[PDB]
């Protein structure tokens, strides 16, 4: 249905669930010969670059949540507090 | 089935004192035991190696061709 | 680059609970009857039997890899018998004006008590014991 | 089956020195030698030899996993004297003993009756 | 296995250099975990060590036979007669050093049976294969070159993993899969798809 | 080999639930063995005299 | 029945003030209920079936619950309320 | 001499029950297990089987046959077969024998290890026998049988030692033992009521000065003498099992020493 | 000769039994602290005696040696698994063409044994090898 | 059923990582994983291409953008080939790739678990031993599966959710469900003592197997003559900084005599003996705290350093196990023969006493039904005693009780009937019954209530069972073998129906479920 | 609380091990049982009351939640202030 950047209301923190699929997602598309907005250090394995990519929170994708309801609320990596 | 050339665990030869042994027994009359000390068989490694074993093989001989 | 404790003790007894080779020691004071002593103690390095004349120091010195011999020729604050190192886990009140200090040696421990020792004894984890005769 | 060939436990392969020396970074003056396709019959000795070297600090080695013929052994020494020196020297002492032993013993063995 | 329900495997082969040695000489041909033995006390397996590495001294064929007059107290005092530990226990020295064992050990001989089922006879692996005809899945066995089952079980599991993607793989992917078309409005697998 | 020919079979279709006859009776002290029996699936049903 | 029941002390601390109590052997709560002398609110039906046609629903679940907890709980199978309680 | 000196003991033709002073333990150990599984002898390591009637199988004999001792004092000049550059064993790395037996006798026919023939050119050096310490003279009875049951073998003896397979090792047991009455307590006797009387007292006791209660525990005392006793399968006279040993080992510590150099030069 | 009877399990029922012929019959006009504590002949009914307890005992467990030492289960499984050994199913092999056998290179007749064996012609056709064996903690393997 | 799969006999490796998984190479060169050829590996890959499906390190297929598989076992271009940014390799299974370990059944989270492979020699899947409770399973001959990911965002969905270390604390009981046992366990207690100290030359091979030593010899215990360390010490060096834990058994007290509970200060065992409670799969043990407090990586990475450590010093130190550990000081032998004995009148006083109509019916209902509950509790009460006797008399170095004290194996019922004495068997709990019209076994007298033919064993595992306790004893054991047989029949219904009922449920995002 | 575990049981499951994170907080300062504290009365009450503030488990911006919140949380705190007593 949409939900405005405000009246947000889900967690603020990333579920494991988000992180690792972005982490995986990301990883694949790597290796999928994509861009990499990181200086790889020397890093040749897509996880682990998407591992950099992601601690420098320089990772383009946003999680869309969605809502028992239908609507959803849209959540950016940048954003997205990482602690686990 | 045939003696076994030396003794699984600690590998001195035995394969030869078969008959031997099997002759202190049927002509010396004596009693096991005894028998292998007198073969040289001191440990039970050894001493077992030999008290145990089956001549299964005499058995099969007596097949045909 | 000092020295901590001084003094004698006499052993009250000597027990080996079901311990070969150590036994845990009390002794007694020879100055301030208020000075008592617990202390484990590896009874085949050096024996010990009840009632005896021992000498109790501790101090922090004489942390970077222990070095093994060579010193035949160098410091040597081991004019002692037996001589440990460990660490002290709790500076307990008894009461009053009555503290006492617990230490452990990799398994061996100890227990002090008086009141003296206010400025001298450290809350730190170096302290190396010592015991002679 | 997977099981590896009975020779790989003396028998170096293609591209594999006997040693290999890595500087552990860990502490100062000490050093990590790889002694491939060998076992404890030398390590052990080696290793025991090398703690009579009053200048030799820290010596112990490692079968890091029974698959696999070939063990480390890491050395320190006081500043001012490498390891490999120390490490020969162990050596040689090792064998100057086993040749009075290889000596000694056929002196006793003329010796004797029977 | 032994005749005690001791079954077990084997985990790796030693020598005689690296296996624990006792002064006479001697060296064991198998190392049981002495933890077989408490929770399971079968001490039959235990006894028939004793009372054997007795009679294979002296050649008396020991008998162990069920409701007897036979002590294990009456056997100590024949193995004592023998030189040898009244208990069966022995000193060692360990191979790789051969420094004494601070302990000593149970040491001596015990029937033990070799049973069929051996490893190489099971092994198996695969990764795409021959295919069942009609399902279009994997194989059964390892004999056909078949594949591994992946049950429910193992799909609750991952749903309770969270797991999602390794699973939609399991079930496409790697193994079913296949394409189709579809009609936009009577949603069936009618469709005529001449590719082209 | 021998024990597979002095082996029992006891067909209990149907009543293969009870606190049974799976179960080691007395009567069968000296003529059937206590211990050798099959675990799980059909247990103490089938016996080796 | 003597039961061990623990309750508060006058003085605060919690003792065992032990009861007397009737365990049936059949079960028609609507009017063992409803019987003078007995405290209907501390009843209890090991059917939960019933627990629920009476004292409502959720009650109903709380002996449900209750009782499941229990078969679990005789072997000394700790379970995290959370999944019996889904 | 200068250090590790020996005092044998009882010695013979197939023991060395010898008292190793002065030396470490770590030392006195590897030497053993070198002496185990790493001196160098000979054995059968092939075997092409022309005809074999014989209740045992192929394989099975073959097996039998890599464990028949063989001689090899002269094994130290005979190259390890994958290095004489001939593809395939040269005279110059491996002998090779023959074995053919028939059923003449109407009365069981033994094929002992005496029955093989050498076929290759020894070169004139102690190698290749079936080592045979018999009574009778026919040691090792590797197989047996009845009317017109025929064998005819090809043997390819080479190196080898025992860690490259048992067959090899002339070892065969060796003691080892020290400080019998355990003054470095590197064991706690397990016992009962008393361990003296329960632990038995082995005779090498006698070769060392008892306890002495009272005495505190001597903690500096570490451990020279070594009561061994190097038995022997034959391939190699007890003796050079011992020196062999104390060789290779010696030998193996130099090529360590040895590869140091090799990796100075850059 | 009537000195031996086929009795059933019905008339079983029926009568008293010696577990002993010797132990379970002379008078009570000491005891070894070492064996096992049998109960006593409180009767003189004895109607029949047992030629031997170890036949109540089937092929399987009559191989395992002191049964009388191990938790019933033990030998409930280890009579499970001698039916899973190698050994010498007869001694015509070499000359059988069924699918499928193991033959063991070297049999072995056990050191342990029991009477029972006798006649299940064992120390003719073992079924393992008697291994020098040390229960010790060593590598962790 | 699926591709990429694996199974075989496994085994104990005290050498691997909790995470690891001993892969034989048989299998790695027969499973694949399909690889994109990209800059970042073209020069890695191309070199597997050419070591061909053979030579380990290699691969065994090649695919173009067409869409065409490349047999590089055969295709006569196997040897050429020039790989293409946009390619795919199907490669062999390499060391630390992740992979989908499972035993069945599968029935827990901790069933199927990821790990990091590791190839190795000889045909068998490798696995750690504190790793095996999880998967529920032993060595012997037991047979566990194997799946490997197949897409990047697979692998990552095993690496980063079902990953062995992942899964140490259990929701299903919120607490570790990893623990340390044998070898390990039974030894790391031996080690620990006040009375075990190690000297010079150990404790350095000791320091150095631990993976992380900061490489400073610690500072000995003792120093004065002959400088030791004890064992508490260096075992303390596989405990991390920054660790913390009190415990206080029973006679605990900052000074534990007995060396009790236990204390742990940055990471430094100050006093008491480890041991299951304190490294074990217990609430507030070791392990629950580091994956607590230091995360989950430096907990799996603690199993292995105590492990080496601790095994590495149990191979030199040695432990066993014999009948000398069954058998009890002569005297603890009659005291309990007796202690037996007068546990048989305080029944027959109970029997004649209720021959003669004298016995309270009691609460107890029928009074038979009172009089057994007299007899049983009687028996009973004298078998946990008269090994109450043993279990004290057996001496500080008796393996069976050093495998208890440390619990790796064993309960003390274990020792009794062992050492002491058997027991009453059972049969629906009524002792052995009537099947024989009026009595046990036809070697009885008819209406004899005694205990020796209801069932009672009275010989320990070490004299032996007669013919009737025997037979006995069997009918009682030979019970569990059947509810075991009835009970897996209904078990797996249950278990399967509320998982098939409870799937769909999940916890949303507004924190519903 | 006696409302609810009328059992008197007071040991319960309970996330944050708050008996540890002070043992942490002990040893990690090496704080000395001699000299006195720092704190302002006003410190530890009024933090302790903030502490709770953020222990947010739901989130929502109106009421029904944030009521939910309040309780989600309740059982928590009273181990809390139980602990973080003046
Ligand atoms: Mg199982
Ligand atoms: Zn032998
Ligand atoms: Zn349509
Ligand atoms: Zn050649």
């Amino acid at each position: 249905k949409a939900i405005p950047k405000d009246q947000r209301a889900t967690t603020p923190y990333m579920t494991k669930y988000e992180r690792a699929r972005i982490l995986g997602t990301r990883a694949l598309q790597i290796s999928m010969n994509a861009p990499v907005f990181v200086d790889l250090e020397g890093e040749t394995d897509p996880l682990r670059i998407a591992m950099k990519e992601l601690a420098e929170k320089k990772i383009p994708l946003v999680i869309r949540r969605y809502l028992p309801d239908g609507s959803f609320e849209d959540w950016s990596v940048e954003e997205l507090i990482v602690d686990l | 089935m045939i003696v076994p050339v030396r003794c699984f665990s600690c590998g001195k030869v035995v394969g030869d004192k078969w008959e031997s042994y099997l002759n202190l027994l049927q002509e010396d009359e004596l009693d096991e035991g005894t028998a292998l000390s007198r073969l040289g068989l001191k440990r039970y490694c050894c001493r077992r190696m030999i008290l145990t074993h089956v001549d299964l093989i005499e058995k099969f001989l007596r097949y045909n061709p | 680059s000092n020295t901590l404790f001084d003094d004698i003790f006499q052993v009250s007894e000597v027990d080996p609970g079901r311990y070969n080779k150590v036994c845990r020691i009390e002794a007694a004071s020879t100055t301030q009857d208020q000075c008592k002593l617990t202390l484990d103690i590896n009874v085949e390095l050096f024996p010990v039997a009840a009632q005896d004349s021992l000498t109790v120091t501790i101090a922090s010195s004489l942390t970077r890899s222990w070095r093994p011999p060579q010193a035949g020729d160098r410091s040597l604050a081991d004019d002692y018998d037996y001589v440990m190192y460990g660490t002290a886990y709790k500076f307990e009140e008894v009461s009053k004006d009555l503290i006492a200090v617990y230490y452990s040696f990799g398994g061996l421990l100890m227990r002090l008590e008086g009141n003296y020792r206010n400025l001298n004894n450290l809350k730190q984890e170096n302290a190396y014991l010592l015991i002679r005769r | 089956m997977n099981a590896p060939d009975r020779f790989e436990l003396f028998l170096l392969g293609e591209g594999e020195s006997k040693l290999k020396i890595d500087p552990d970074t860990k502490a100062p003056n000490a050093v990590v030698i790889t002694f491939e396709k060998e076992d404890h019959t030398l390590g052990n000795l080696i290793r025991a030899e090398l703690l009579n070297d009053r200048k030799v600090l820290f010596a112990a080695y490692k079968v890091e996993h029974p698959f696999f013929a070939r063990f480390k052994l890491r050395i320190q020494t006081t500043e001012g004297y490498d390891p490999k020196d120390a490490l020969k020297n162990a050596c040689n002492s090792i064998i100057n003993k086993l040749g009075a032993l290889k000596t000694n013993f056929e002196t006793e063995w003329n010796l004797q009756t029977l | 296995a032994s005749r005690h329900g001791q079954k077990g495997t084997i985990g790796i082969t030693y020598r005689r250099e690296d296996m624990p040695f006792t002064a006479e000489g001697i060296v064991p041909d198998l190392i049981i975990n002495p933890h077989a033995i408490p929770s399971r006390m079968t001490v039959a397996h235990l006894i028939e060590c004793l009372l054997s590495k007795v009679a294979a001294l002296s050649g008396n064929e020991g008998d162990a036979s069920p409701f007897t007059d036979i002590t294990v107290e009456g056997i100590s005092k024949l193995l004592r007669e023998h030189g040898y530990q009244s208990r069966g226990f022995e000193v060692m020295y360990n191979g790789h050093t051969g420094k004494k064992l601070m302990a000593q050990i149970f040491f001596g001989p015990t029937y033990y049976q070799r049973l069929r089922h051996m490893v190489d006879d099971k092994i198996h692996a695969r990764a795409r294969g021959p295919m069942q005809v009609l399902t279009r899945q994997p194989v059964e066995g390892r004999s056909r070159d078949g594949g591994l089952r992946f049950g429910e079980m193992e799909r609750d599991c991952m749903i309770a993993h969270g797991a999602a993607s390794f699973l939609k793989e399991r079930l496409m992917e790697a193994s079913d899969a296949f394409r189709v078309h579809i009609c936009g409005i009577c949603g069936l697998m009618t469709v005529i798809a001449k590719l082209n | 080999t021998l024990s597979h020919l002095r082996r029992t079979n006891t067909p209990i279709g149907r009543d293969g639930k009870l606190a049974k006859p799976r179960q080691l009776h007395n009567t069968h002290w000296g003529l059937v063995c206590p211990a050798e029996t099959p675990e799980g699936q059909a247990c103490g049903l089938v016996k080796n005299l | 029945m003597k039961y061990d029941r623990k309750v508060p002390s006058p003085t605060g601390e919690y003792v065992k003030e032990p009861e007397w109590v009737l365990e049936t052997d059949g079960v028609n709560l609507s009017e063992v209920m409803t019987v003078p002398g007995i405290d209907p609110t501390r009843i209890y039906t090991n059917s939960f079936i019933d627990i629920m046609e009476v004292l409502g629903i959720e009650a109903g679940r709380a002996a449900l619950y209750k009782e499941v907890y229990n078969v679990i709980a005789s072997d000394g199978s700790y379970v995290n309320y959370r999944h019996m309680a889904l | 001499e200068e250090g590790p000196q020996v005092k044998i003991r009882e010695a013979s033709k197939d023991n060395v029950d010898f008292i190793l002073s002065n030396v470490d333990l770590a030392m006195a150990n590897s030497l053993r297990r070198v002496m185990i599984a790493e001196i160098p002898t000979l054995a059968i390591d092939s075997v092409e089987v022309e005809t074999n009637t014989t209740v045992l199988a192929d394989e099975f004999i073959a097996h039998r046959l890599g464990l028949i001792p063989l001689q090899s004092m002269d094994i130290e000049q005979l190259e390890y077969s994958r290095d004489c550059f001939c593809e395939d064993h040269c005279d110059k790395c491996s002998v090779v024998l023959t074995l053919q037996a028939f059923g003449e006798s109407e009365s069981t026919t033994n094929v002992y290890s005496k029955d093989l023939v050498i076929v290759s050119n020894l070169m004139g050096r102690n190698i290749g026998h079936p080592i045979i310490q018999d009574k009778e003279g026919n040691g090792v009875l590797i197989c047996k049988l009845r009317k017109g049951q025929e064998l005819k073998l090809t043997c390819v003896a080479k190196k080898g030692i025992a860690k490259e397979h048992a067959k090899w090792g002339p070892a065969a047991a060796i003691e080892f033992e020290y400080d019998p009455w355990n003054k470095l307590k590197h064991t706690d006797y397990w016992y009962e009521q008393d361990s003296a009387k329960e632990w038995p007292q082995s005779k090498n006791c006698e070769y060392e000065d008892p306890p002495n209660e009272g005495d505190p525990f001597d903690y500096k005392a570490q451990a020279d003498t070594f009561y061994m006793n190097v038995e022997s399968v034959g391939s190699i006279p007890v003796d050079q099992v011992v020196v062999r040993g104390i060789d290779t080992l010696q030998k193996k510590v130099a090529s360590i020493l040895l590869a140091l150099t090799q990796m100075d030069q850059d | 000769e009537g000195l031996v009877e086929y009795i059933d399990a019905e008339e079983e029922e029926s009568i008293l039994i010696a577990m002993q012929p010797e132990d379970l019959e002379p008078a009570e006009a000491d005891v070894d602290p070492a064996k096992r504590i049998r109960v006593s002949h409180h009767a003189t009914t004895f109607t029949h005696c047992e030629i031997h307890p170890s036949m109540i005992l089937g092929v399987a467990a009559s191989i395992i040696p002191f049964p009388d030492h191990n938790q019933s289960p033990r030998n409930t499984y280890q009579s499970a698994m001698g039916k899973q050994a190698m050994g010498v199913f007869l001694t015509n092999y070499n000359v059988r063409m069924d699918t499928m056998a193991n033959i063991l290179y070297y049999p072995q007749k056990p050191l342990g044994t029991t009477r029972a064996m006798e006649y299940l012609k064992f120390r003719e056709l073992p079924a393992g090898q008697n291994a020098i064996v040390a229960i010790a903690c060593y590598s962790g393997y | 059923r699926v591709d990429f799969s694996a199974r075989t006999v496994i085994s104990g490796d005290p050498n691997l990582e909790l995470d690891q998984v001993g892969v034989p190479k048989s299998i790695a060169k027969t499973l694949t994983y399909p690889e994109v050829v990209t800059p970042y590996n073209i020069d890695r890959l191309t070199q597997l291409v050419r070591n061909g499906p053979n030579e380990h390190p290699g691969a065994k297929y090649v695919i173009r953008d067409s869409g065409d598989r490349i047999d590089l076992r055969y295709s006569k271009r196997a040897g050429d080939i020039q790989l293409q940014y946009g390619w795919k390799v199907e490669r062999h299974i390499m060391d630390n790739d992740p992979v989908l370990f499972n035993r069945q059944p599968s029935l827990h989270k901790m069933s199927m678990m990821a790990h990091r492979v590791k190839v190795i020699p000889y045909s068998t899947f490798r696995l750690n031993l504190s790793v095996t409770s999880p998967y529920n399973a032993d060595f012997d001959g037991d047979e566990m599966n194997l799946h490997v990911p197949q897409s990047e965002e697979t692998r990552a969905e095993l690496s980063q959710l079902c990953a062995v270390p992942l899964q140490i604390v259990s929701p299903q009981s919120n607490k570790p469900c990893m623990g340390i046992v044998q070898d390990t366990l039974c030894g790391i207690r031996k080690l620990t003592l006040r009375d075990t100290f190690i000297e010079l030359d150990q404790v350095l091979n000791m320091l150095y197997w631990v993976p992380d030593w900061d490489g400073v010899i610690p500072t000995p215990a003792i120093i004065k003559p002959k400088p030791l360390w004890s064992g508490k010490q260096i075992l303390s060096v596989a405990i991390p900084n920054g660790i913390h834990l009190q415990r206080f058994d029973e006679g605990t007290t900052l000074l534990s005599p007995k060396d009790n509970g236990m204390l742990i200060i940055d990471g430094q065992i100050i006093f008491g003996v480890v041991e299951k409670k304190t490294v074990g799969s217990s609430n507030g043990g070791l392990i629950h705290v580091v994956t607590r407090e230091k995360g989950p990586q430096v907990c799996a990475k603690l199993f292995g350093n105590i492990q080496k450590v601790v095994n590495f010093w149990l191979l030199h130190n040695g432990f066993s196990t014999g009948i000398g550990d069954t058998i009890a000081d002569g005297p603890t032998m009659r005291e309990i023969t007796e202690t037996i004995a007068e546990a048989k009148k305080k029944v027959l006083d109970v029997t004649k006493e209720a021959q003669a109509n004298l016995l309270t019916a009691k609460h107890g209902m029928t009074l038979r039904e009172s009089f057994e509950d007299n007899v049983v509790r009687f028996l009973n009460e004298a078998r946990d005693k008269a090994g109450r006797l043993a279990e004290v008399n057996l001496k500080d170095l008796n393996n069976v009780k050093q495998m208890v004290m440390a619990g790796s194996k064993g309960s003390f019922i274990n020792i009794a009937q062992m050492s002491a004495c058997v027991g009453q068997q059972s049969v629906e709990g009524k002792r052995i019954a009537f099947g024989f019209v009026d009595r046990t076994l036809p070697h009885f007298s008819k209406d004899d209530y005694s205990p020796e033919s209801k069932g009672f064993v009275e010989n320990s595992y070490l004299r032996g069972l007669t013919p009737q306790e025997f037979f006995f004893h069997a009918m009682g054991g030979r019970e569990g073998l059947i509810d075991t047989a009835v009970k897996t029949a209904e078990t797996g219904y249950i278990q399967r129906r509320l998982v098939k009922a409870l799937e769909d449920i999940m916890v949303h995002y507004d924190n519903t479920t | 609380l006696r409302e609810v575990f009328v059992d008197g049981e007071a040991n319960w499951p309970l996330p944050v091990n708050i008996r540890r994170i002070i043992q942490n907080a002990q040893q990690t300062f090496h704080i000395d049982h001699t000299k006195p504290s720092d704190l302002t009365i006003k410190d530890i009450v009024l933090g302790v009351k903030d502490l709770q503030e953020n222990l947010l488990v739901l989130r929502g911006k109106n009421e029904i939640i944030q009521n939910a919140q309040r309780d989600a949380v309740t059982l928590f705190c009273c181990l809390l202030r139980s602990r973080l007593a003046t």
